[PDB]
């Protein structure tokens, strides 16, 4: 493709600079808009202790060993079902 | 955008990077960048060979897409030729270093 | 009803040296077909062949552990 | 004096200080994982931190101030940063063959299916598509910073660069995020390792190239590059876009077409 | 400006031929020998 | 290759105790160690 | 088995290894062919005191010594390609048995009909029975009907093996959640000897296996009796 | 800020015969000797560790 | 004076003899780890208690050689030794980068050594194969300490070649094109960009079982949805590429001893043996699956393997009659050297033909974990690799040190060293024949002869290195400077004398264009 907007004989750093403020910036919003935007947790996934998740081979080296480092007691349950 | 501010070569290059910067400039070639241009390579018109001391590597490419350079030291004084080829070659000691 | 079986014929649906997608798949035919067949006033004797094929391939640890897994209702297989 | 033109190094300690700290990091890390310290780890990232500072201060004298960097000597570096960077895109092409390798033959432990049962993945259309557009924007911002530099705008050089330093750090903690509020784990099965591995190593490699540009951005500002003079600047763009692209293609693979 | 020449371009002394026996006895030795001490080490644990 | 005469030749004597040097130190340390084998197990 | 100071291969057993013996007498025909022309042609350059040390023509001679090796590995490539696709054939089976690696054993199961399974130990050094075969030896043996198409199907349950019958032209290796298939056929019956042909620790030299091929009959009645 | 890279070219081009990881100032030197200081009492240190670590516990 | 001198080095010389005594050493301890292994199966019976304090030590034997010995002495050691010299760079690209280089290889030894003193060790092999190098089968350091080994040199590996490839492009005279570097030259620059290429694949590989090990994740663990498979394909597809990474530089060495010993001026078909170089270098990226015949991969997938693997034969056949025609019509001086290269030329040659028969999925199957296998790497690598490191090290051992060596001694090592090789492998290919498996501690009764014999070569083979040892201080003892050396005009590493200044070519070589 050649997108369709339509320079390329007016070049140099400013031409850059309209694209970072009159394309790329206002894309970055947009995106920012759309997804601030569809925020608002979603309903947590109802445990099932399934044998192919939650693996336990050897503890973690740090606080209870049963603690994965982003742990969210929100989503994230340990082997045995939710925390509180 | 076009403002000012960001100093250049000319301006603010300084070390060794001057000199080759400056050396370039006038056509002059003291720390090897370029390849030397060959000449006949005969006794009266031997191929010029800069040094600083009284000896130097010469590498002779006999025939143009030869696979094997024809190393030798080139010494000081008279114009001594390739072992391979019989070119001629003369060191031309000095200059380089004012 | 179409027996006298030996054992599990070759199936073009699993041709080379790796068979564990041929256990996996006909323990799961016969126990939606033994699902199935029940919930809807019908013969189990249906479903028998699938039985076999799987009984004869699959390991006997497999079967174990996929057996207690459905018994306690942690089997990942859509049935 | 020489009559060449390349760079005969001063002697100097750091390649040694770098070794033995890979060492004590190394050692550390097999400490803390099995016999439960962390203060080996903790002095080997501290000696490496202070290699690196000094390493590289160095090139910067012997480059910036004792003009060591002649065209034959800065074309080599180039050679060098391009080399660097293919051996890293190889480094990622393994975790990709881990992911290709699981989603395309998917065992009968995870359902015979791609993803996971018990797998809720993330919405490709919601911030993974934000951070798609904020790297990208990266790109667009920082290559008007190298146009700028190349054409003697300093303030806009600075601006441009500082726009792209911005959008990296914004991208690092929309990721920082999405991970905590992620509904699964690096334990969560091969969905989980393959996840959390090459993003995890993708992230890292996000924070290096925006120190990179950080430390680009502090140089800019006490004078250092000219406008024709400034491979620091120009390793980092490459190794910037290096980063965008690996993305590109986390985005394609592990979030769009795995889901 | 460092040393050049035979015997002064290494980080070992070839001054006094039997010092550099023993030298060479403990270098080569020391490699030779640390394979079977770990072999003895690991076998009294059990 | 032209070689200039030995600076501090090595006489068939010298030599001789060159080799057997050598050799001890290799084969003594293993030996000892492995002279000891039933002594390990079943100490 | 091995019988001491052997050369090549053990006897073939079974047709497809009867095969590989003599495909393996036609690839040792070439690299003797090759290693001798090589080691003379290097006598010859040596044993003359003539000279040309000036410059040779390497244009002429590099198409005779890249085209013969091309035509020579079509040789090799031909029946290598074709036995291997005569070993992975499609075969529909009389029988299918299961056999489960572990640290450090075997298990066999046969379950067409019944659920009869057993693990098969090595016997001891020190508990045989004279005539008996030194780390060869197993309690259960794998019993089998000689002339008969048998699947043969290899998983583990721990760590990597890998099943071996040197005899039969067998070896799959035993990898966790992994169900390898080869179709195993005896010409003759009798007992022949294997082993564990993966790294797995300990007593990974002390896991052997022995099949033992008897007719239909004496097979089906083993069945009834373990049973 | 103003351009003080001239400063520094002199500075570091000076005839004082130190290589360019001590050139600088006294700050260089104490931070090498920092540095260092703590690489080889670390490598000491992982070496005790090794030492501990090879024979076990009650 | 000292510390600034070896500790601190910029200087592509002293770095190449610190990779040369690093290797030295790190010989020695695989030399020692060799014999423990045909003490062994030297009798029936056991002698050091069960196949896991033995598999500690042949997989420790494999690292030690590969990584510790053959790569550092040939790369690292005769790589920065002639390099610049052979091309007149007055040093590599990045001098300080070079150092740290070697920097890393002894605490990467040191990690090793660790790996076999802790708990019972790294009893895998040198393929770490899991579900074996898993935290179940095998917990504790163990094991991740060998990882952190190979992580450690393999960023010594990467920014060597980085170094090489740089400098070998960037620091030629102006008038030099590519097709006018020694053939050396050419092996080293290509070996590295196999090195590039492979090991970020295999440290991928590595991180990756670390992390099943330590963090939960589940590559390799079927429990996980992983496959113990996926690891074979990374490890393996590093794994063929650094078997044609120990070869090639020693390709490179024999086509220079060869020319030098024949008295040519260049050795035969240059842009063949080129080619033939790049052709072997490519076309072993395609092949890793060729150590996995008995894992039950697709037979159309293994057919595909089987013919990729046999073609390498052909542009490695048009390296070895090259060399032929090199030695065709020379005057040939019979040096230990030239004993040495064409000791290589017919070991090696039978090493790959027994390499052409394994490339046989069909035949594989019975050769597979087999002694057979152990016989054809034996004998490019203990015959092959080895004996171009020997005579590479015996021809320019008066380039580094300014003195000569004495070639009747050199002669009588090259004899033992001969026999003991030969005697110790030609035997494993019947053992592997008849069925004898790798990784064993002891054997039923028939394999007992040649497993003897086989450890009687063993042995010979160490007397021949002790030997060595005295001859190298010989050398030292006596201190014959060098007068003169043969044929400078092609070879112009010789041409700054021996040893040459710790400045070479301060001012560069003059090459005219035309
Ligand atoms: C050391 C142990 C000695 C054992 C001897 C065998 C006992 C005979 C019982 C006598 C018993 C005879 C009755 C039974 C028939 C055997 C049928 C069989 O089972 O068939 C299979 C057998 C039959 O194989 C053979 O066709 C004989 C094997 C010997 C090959 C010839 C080389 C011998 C050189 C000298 C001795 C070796 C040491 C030097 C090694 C030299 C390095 C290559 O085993 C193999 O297939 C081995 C494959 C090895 C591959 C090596 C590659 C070729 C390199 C040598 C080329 C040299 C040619 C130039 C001409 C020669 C130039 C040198
Ligand atoms: C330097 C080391 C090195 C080199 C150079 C080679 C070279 C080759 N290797 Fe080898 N190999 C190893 C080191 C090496 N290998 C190691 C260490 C292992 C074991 C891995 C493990 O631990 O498991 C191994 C294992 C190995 C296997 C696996 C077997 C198994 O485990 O089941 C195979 C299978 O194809 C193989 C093939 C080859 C081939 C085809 C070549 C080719 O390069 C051969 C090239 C040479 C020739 C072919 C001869 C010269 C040519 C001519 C004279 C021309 C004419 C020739 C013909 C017409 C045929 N190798
Ligand atoms: C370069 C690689 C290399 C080298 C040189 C060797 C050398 C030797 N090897 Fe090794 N070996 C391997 C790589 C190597 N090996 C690998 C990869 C495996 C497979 C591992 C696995 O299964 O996981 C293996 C496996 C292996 C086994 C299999 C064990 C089993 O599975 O049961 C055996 C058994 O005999 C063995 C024996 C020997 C012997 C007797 C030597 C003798 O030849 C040794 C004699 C010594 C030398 C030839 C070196 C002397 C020279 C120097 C030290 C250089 C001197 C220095 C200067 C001049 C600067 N090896
Ligand atoms: C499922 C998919 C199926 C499809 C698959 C099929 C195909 C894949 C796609 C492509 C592959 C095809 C062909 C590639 C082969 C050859 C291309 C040759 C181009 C080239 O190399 O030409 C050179 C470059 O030219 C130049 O400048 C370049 C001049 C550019 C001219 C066009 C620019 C003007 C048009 C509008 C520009 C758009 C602006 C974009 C920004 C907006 C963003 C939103 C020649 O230099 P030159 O003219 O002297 O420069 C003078 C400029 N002052
Ligand atoms: C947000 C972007 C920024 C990320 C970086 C920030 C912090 C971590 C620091 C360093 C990480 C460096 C590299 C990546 C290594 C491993 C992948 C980790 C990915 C990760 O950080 O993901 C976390 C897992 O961390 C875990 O457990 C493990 C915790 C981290 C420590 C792991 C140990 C380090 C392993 C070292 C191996 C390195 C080998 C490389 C060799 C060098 C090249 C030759 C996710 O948490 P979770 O609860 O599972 O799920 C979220 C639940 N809602
Ligand atoms: C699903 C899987 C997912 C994995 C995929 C992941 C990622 C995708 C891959 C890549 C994209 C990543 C980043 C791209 C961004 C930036 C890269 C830098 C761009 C750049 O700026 O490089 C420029 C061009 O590079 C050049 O030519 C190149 C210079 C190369 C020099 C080194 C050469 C050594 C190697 C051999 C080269 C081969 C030569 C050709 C013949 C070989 C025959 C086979 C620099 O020019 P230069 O060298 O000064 O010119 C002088 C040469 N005369
Ligand atoms: C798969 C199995 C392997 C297959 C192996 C088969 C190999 C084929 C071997 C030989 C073929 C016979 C050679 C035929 C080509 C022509 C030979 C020739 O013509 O030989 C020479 C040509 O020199 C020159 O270029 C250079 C010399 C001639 C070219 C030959 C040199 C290389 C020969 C190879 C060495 C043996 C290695 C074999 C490899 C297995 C003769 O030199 P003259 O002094 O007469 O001329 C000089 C000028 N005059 C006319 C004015 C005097
Ligand atoms: C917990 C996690 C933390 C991880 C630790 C790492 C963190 C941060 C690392 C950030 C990188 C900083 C590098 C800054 C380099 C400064 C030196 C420099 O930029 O050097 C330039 C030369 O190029 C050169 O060597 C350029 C040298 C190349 C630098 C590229 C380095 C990439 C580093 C990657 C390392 C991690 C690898 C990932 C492993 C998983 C200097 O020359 P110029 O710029 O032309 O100036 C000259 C003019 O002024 C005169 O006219
Ligand atoms: C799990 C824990 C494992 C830990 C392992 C860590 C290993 C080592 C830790 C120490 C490494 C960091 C220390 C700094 C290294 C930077 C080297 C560098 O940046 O050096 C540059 C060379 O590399 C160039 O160009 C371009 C190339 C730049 C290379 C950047 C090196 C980063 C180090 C990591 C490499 C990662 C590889 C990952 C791929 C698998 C400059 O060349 P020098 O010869 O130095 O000077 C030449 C002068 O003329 C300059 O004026
Ligand atoms: C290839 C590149 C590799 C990059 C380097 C690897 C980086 C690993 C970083 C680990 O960092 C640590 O993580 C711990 C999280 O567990 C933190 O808190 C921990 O520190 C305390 C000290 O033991 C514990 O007791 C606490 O419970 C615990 O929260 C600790 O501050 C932090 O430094
Ligand atoms: C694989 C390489 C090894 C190959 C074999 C090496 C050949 C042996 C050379 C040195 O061996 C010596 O052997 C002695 C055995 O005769 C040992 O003494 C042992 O026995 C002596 C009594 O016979 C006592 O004096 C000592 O206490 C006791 O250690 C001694 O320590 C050991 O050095
Ligand atoms: C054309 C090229 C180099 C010529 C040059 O520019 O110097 C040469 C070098 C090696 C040659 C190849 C090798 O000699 C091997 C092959 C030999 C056959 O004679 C032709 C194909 C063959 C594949 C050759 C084709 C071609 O002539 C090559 C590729
Ligand atoms: C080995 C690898 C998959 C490894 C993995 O499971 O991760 C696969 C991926 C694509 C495969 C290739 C492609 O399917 C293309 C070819 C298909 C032919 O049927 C066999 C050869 C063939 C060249 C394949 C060989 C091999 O099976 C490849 C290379
Ligand atoms: Cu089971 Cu080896
Ligand atoms: O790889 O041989
Ligand atoms: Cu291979
Ligand atoms: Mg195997
Ligand atoms: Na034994
Ligand atoms: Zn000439």
């Amino acid at each position: 493709a050649s997108a369709a907007k339509g320079d390329h004989g007016g070049t140099g750093a400013r031409t850059w600079r309209f694209l970072t403020f009159g394309l790329a910036l206002p894309s970055v919003a947009l995106c920012t808009l759309n997804s601030w935007l569809h925020s608002g947790h979603r309903e947590r996934p109802a445990f099932i202790p399934y044998h192919h998740l939650r693996i336990r081979t050897k503890p973690f080296s740090w606080g209870d060993g049963n603690h994965t480092f982003f742990h969210n007691p929100r989503v994230n349950p340990l082997p045995t079902g939710y925390e509180k | 955008a076009s403002g000012g501010g960001v100093p250049t070569d000319e301006e603010q290059a300084t070390g060794l990077e001057r000199e080759v910067m400056l050396a370039a400039r006038k056509g002059q070639d003291p720390y090897n960048i370029l390849a030397p241009k060959a000449t006949s390579g005969t006794k009266e018109d031997p191929n010029l060979v800069p040094s600083i001391t009284n000896k130097r590597i010469v590498g002779c490419i006999c025939e143009e897409d030869n696979s094997t350079v024809i190393w030798f030291w080139l010494h000081k004084g008279e114009a001594q030729r390739c072992p391979s080829c019989g070119t001629h070659y003369k060191l031309v000691p000095h200059q380089l270093a004012h | 009803k179409i027996k006298n079986y030996q054992t599990a014929p070759f199936d073009s649906r699993f041709p080379n040296q790796n068979q564990t997608r041929n256990c996996w798949q006909n323990y799961l035919d016969f126990h939606r077909c033994e699902k199935a067949m029940t919930a809807k006033g019908g013969d189990v004797s249906v479903c028998e062949w699938y039985r076999r094929v799987y009984k004869s391939l699959c390991p006997i640890s497999w079967v174990s552990t996929w057996d207690d897994r459905r018994a306690e209702g942690t089997f990942p297989g859509k049935i | 004096h020489q009559t060449h033109a390349y760079h005969m190094v001063n002697p100097s300690p750091w390649p040694l200080t770098g070794a033995l700290s890979a060492l004590l990091m190394t050692s550390g890390l097999t400490m803390w994982f099995h016999f439960n310290s962390m203060t080996l780890l903790m002095i080997g990232l501290t000696t490496n931190m202070l290699t690196m500072y000094q390493w590289w201060r160095d090139v910067i004298r012997e480059s910036t101030f004792q003009g060591h960097h002649t065209p034959a000597v800065q074309k080599g570096l180039r050679y060098g940063m391009i080399l660097f960077i293919i051996s890293e895109v190889l480094f990622f092409t393994g975790f990709f063959w881990a992911f290709y390798h699981s989603s395309l033959a998917p065992t009968p432990e995870l359902g015979g299916c791609w993803p996971p049962t018990g797998i809720h993945p993330l919405n490709p259309l919601e911030v993974p598509l934000l951070n798609t557009s904020v790297l990208l924007a990266s790109g667009v911002s920082i290559t008007w910073a190298h146009h700028s530099l190349m054409e003697g705008d300093r303030k806009h050089m600075l601006q441009a660069l500082f726009i792209t330093i911005t959008l990296g750090v914004y991208f690092t903690l929309l990721q920082a995020s999405e991970y905590y509020e992620a509904p699964f784990t690096i334990s969560d099965g091969v969905y989980g390792s393959t996840f959390f591995v090459a993003t995890g190593f993708h992230g890292l490699h996000v924070i290096i190239g925006s120190t990179f540009l950080i430390v680009c951005f502090f140089r800019q500002l006490k004078f250092h590059f000219t406008s024709n003079h400034h491979f620091g600047f120009e390793a980092a763009a490459w190794y910037w876009h290096f980063v965008d692209v690996v993305w590109l293609f986390l985005y394609v693979s592990i979030y769009w077409w795995g889901s | 400006h460092y040393e050049e020449g035979p015997g002064k371009n290494i980080p070992f002394s070839v001054e006094n031929k039997w010092r550099l026996l023993a030298m060479m006895t403990l270098f080569f030795g020391s490699g030779f020998a640390a394979p079977f001490f770990i072999v003895r080490h690991q076998l009294l644990k059990k | 290759i032209t070689a200039k005469p030995a600076k501090t030749p090595t006489s068939p004597k010298e030599q001789a105790i060159g080799l057997s040097v050598t050799f001890l130190s290799f084969l003594l340390p293993a030996g000892w160690v492995l002279y000891h084998l039933d002594n390990y197990k079943k100490s | 088995m091995a019988y001491p100071m052997q050369l090549g291969f053990q006897d073939a057993t079974s047709p497809i290894m009867e095969e590989l013996l003599h495909f393996h007498d036609h690839t040792l025909m070439i690299v003797f062919l090759i290693s001798s022309l090589v080691l003379y042609i290097i006598s010859l350059m040596l044993t003359t005191k003539l000279t040309h040390t000036s410059t040779m023509d390497a244009q002429e001679v590099e198409t005779i010594w890249t085209i013969l090796p091309a035509i020579i590995l079509i040789l090799i490539a031909l029946p290598s390609l074709r036995i291997l696709y005569m070993m992975d054939e499609i075969n529909n089976p009389s029988l299918t048995v299961k056999t489960m690696g572990h640290q450090w054993y075997w298990s066999y199961e046969y379950t067409d009909y019944e659920d009869l399974s057993f693990d098969s130990y090595m016997i001891p050094t020190s508990e045989l029975k004279p005539g008996e075969l030194r780390l060869l030896e197993v309690d259960n043996r794998v019993v089998l009907p000689m002339e008969m198409t048998i699947r043969m199907l290899v998983s583990s349950e721990d760590v990597l093996h890998s099943w071996a019958v040197p005899s039969l032209g067998l070896k799959t290796d035993a990898i966790p959640g992994r169900l390898n298939q080869t179709t195993l056929m005896s010409s003759r019956p009798g007992l022949y000897y294997g082993q564990c042909s993966e790294i797995c620790g300990s007593n990974h030299s002390f896991m052997p296996i022995v099949l033992e091929l008897v007719p239909l009959k004496y097979f089906e009645k083993w069945s009834a009796s373990m049973l | 800020f103003e351009n003080r890279v001239a400063e520094k070219q002199k500075l570091f081009q000076e005839d004082n015969g130190l290589p360019v990881h001590l050139k600088g100032g006294a700050t260089d030197n104490i931070l090498y000797r920092v540095t260092m200081t703590l690489c080889l009492g670390g490598t000491l240190y992982s070496l005790y560790c090794l030492g501990w670590a090879s024979f076990p516990h009650k | 004076m000292f510390i600034n001198r070896w500790l601190f080095s910029t200087n592509h010389k002293d770095i190449g003899t610190l990779y040369l005594l690093f290797g030295a050493w790190a010989g020695m301890v695989g030399t020692a780890l060799s014999l423990l292994i045909r003490a062994e199966l030297g009798q029936p019976g056991t002698l050091l208690g069960d196949d896991q304090i033995y598999n500690v030590v042949v997989t420790a034997h494999a690292f030690v050689m590969i990584f510790f010995m053959v790569m550092p002495i040939m790369i690292g050691g005769f790589g920065n030794w002639l390099v610049p010299l052979m091309i007149g760079a007055p040093d590599m690209a990045f001098p300080r980068m070079n150092n740290m280089s070697f920097w890393l290889l002894p605490p990467s030894f040191l990690l090793l050594l660790a790996s076999s003193m802790v708990e019972a060790g790294a009893g895998t092999g040198w393929t770490v194969y899991p579900p074996l190098a898993g935290n179940l089968a095998h917990a504790g350091a163990s094991v991740d300490l060998t990882i952190f080994s190979l992580h450690l040199a393999g960023v010594s590996s990467i920014l060597g070649a980085i170094n090489f490839i740089t400098t070998i492009i960037n620091m030629k005279p102006p008038a030099m094109s590519q097709y006018q570097t020694p053939l050396f030259v050419w092996s080293v620059m290509i070996t590295a960009v196999l090195l590039l290429l492979s090991l970020p694949v295999l440290a991928a590989g590595i991180t990756m079982l670390l992390t099943d090990r330590n963090l939960n994740t589940t590559f390799f663990d079927p429990a996980g949805g992983g496959d113990p498979i996926l690891y074979q394909h990374l490890f393996w597809f590093f794994g063929h590429p650094e078997v044609y990474i120990l070869i090639l530089p020693g390709f490179g060495m024999i086509s220079h001893i060869v020319t030098y010993y024949s008295g040519k001026k260049e050795p035969f078909g240059y842009m063949g043996m080129v080619w033939a170089m790049m052709s072997i270098g490519f076309l072993g990226f395609i092949v890793w699956a060729h150590h996995m015949f008995t894992v039950g991969m697709d037979v159309d997938t293994r057919a595909y393997f089987t013919s990729a693997t046999m073609i390498i034969a052909i542009p490695t056949g048009v390296k070895v009659f090259s060399w032929l025609a090199t030695l065709h019509g020379g005057n040939i001086k019979w040096s230990p050297a030239m004993m040495w290269a064409l000791g290589f030329i017919f070991l090696f040659t039978v090493g790959g033909l027994t390499g052409i028969v394994l490339a046989n999925s069909s035949l594989d199957i019975v050769l597979h974990d087999t002694y057979y296998v152990v016989a054809h790497f034996h004998y490019v690598l203990s015959m092959g690799a080895v004996f171009a490191i020997m005579g590479g090290f015996v021809h320019w051992f008066p380039l580094f040190s300014g003195y000569t060596l004495n070639d009747t001694w050199a002669k009588i090592h090259f004899a033992i060293m001969f026999v003991g090789v030969n005697m110790t492998f030609f035997p494993q290919h019947f053992l592997g024949l008849s069925g004898m498996p790798r990784r064993y501690s002891d054997y039923p009764d028939a394999y007992t002869m040649w497993n003897t014999i086989s450890s009687m070569g063993s042995f010979i083979s160490l007397t021949a290195v002790m030997l060595m040892v005295f001859i190298i201080w010989e050398a030292f003892a006596s201190k014959r400077e060098v007068l003169t050396v043969d044929l400078t005009t092609t070879n112009l590493e010789w041409l700054n004398g021996c040893p040459p200044p710790y400045h070479t070519f301060e001012e560069p070589t003059y090459v005219n264009l035309k």
